C-alpha cells in the first residue's frame, strides 16, 4: 500500500498542476476578450471626438 | 486624441498667418508703388549715402 499512497499522489499532484495549467488558459482568452473591448471602444471613441 | 485636435489647432492658425502676411507684404509694395516720390527717394539715397 506504501505505493498505492506514492502512485495516487503524483497523479493527484499532476491532476492539480493540469488543472492550473487550464486555469491559465482560461486567463489568457479573457485578457484577449477584454483588451480588444478596449482596443475597440478606443477607436470607436477618438475616431468620433475627433471628428467633432 | 486631445493632443491630435490640439495641433491640428496650431496647425491652422501658422498656415493662416502665412496667407496674412503674403497678402500684407504685396499690398505694402502696391503702397509703395504710389507712394514713391522724387523727393522722399532723393531722401533715401541721401540717408543710404549717409549711413554708407
Amino acid at each position: 500500500d506504501l505505493d498505492l499512497a506514492k502512485a495516487s499522489a503524483t497523479d493527484q499532484l499532476k491532476k492539480a498542476k493540469a488543472e492550473a495549467q487550464v486555469i491559465i488558459e482560461q486567463a489568457n482568452k479573457r485578457r484577449s476578450q477584454i483588451l480588444d473591448e478596449a482596443k475597440a471602444e478606443a477607436e470607436q471613441e477618438r475616431t468620433k471626438i475627433v471628428a467633432q | 486624441a486631445q493632443a491630435e485636435i490640439e495641433a491640428e489647432r496650431k496647425r491652422a492658425r501658422e498656415e493662416l498667418r502665412k496667407q496674412v502676411a503674403i497678402l500684407a507684404v504685396a499690398g505694402a509694395e502696391k503702397i509703395i508703388e504710389r507712394s514713391v516720390d522724387e523727393a522722399a527717394n532723393s531722401d533715401i539715397v541721401d540717408k543710404l549715402v549717409a549711413e554708407l
